[PDB]
């Protein structure tokens, strides 16, 4: 719920003293995702049958 | 002299799987070993 919560958790303690702790890790996730392959280019001749 | 050294952090979660949720989810498994290397790199962080 909040960012002391988490220091609080993170020292397993109720109570926690003056300092800078490293709870936790930041990560941007992905947004949109895009496949791109070359040009389809050639299609065969199923079309002459 | 040399009086010190880099101080380094390493993310367990990133190194060990990186982009694979299904990786993170067996290295909890293993235990508390990401606990103590942050500890540790952070104590050898503080004294430097
Ligand atoms: C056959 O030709 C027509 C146009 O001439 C085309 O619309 C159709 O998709 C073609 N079918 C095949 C299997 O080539």
């Amino acid at each position: 719920l909040d960012p002391l919560s988490e220091t609080k958790c993170t020292l397993k303690s109720f109570t926690v003293e003056k300092g800078i702790y490293q709870t936790s890790n930041f990560r941007v996730q992905p947004t949109e995702s895009i496949v791109r392959f070359p040009n389809i280019t050639n299609l065969c001749p199923f079309d002459e049958v | 002299l040399p009086v010190s050294m880099t101080k380094t952090s390493v993310d367990c979660t990133m190194y060990i799987c990186g982009d694979s949720t299904e990786c993170s989810n067996l290295l909890l498994q293993y235990g508390s070993f990401c606990t103590q290397l942050k500890r540790a790199l952070t104590g050898i962080a503080v004294e430097q």
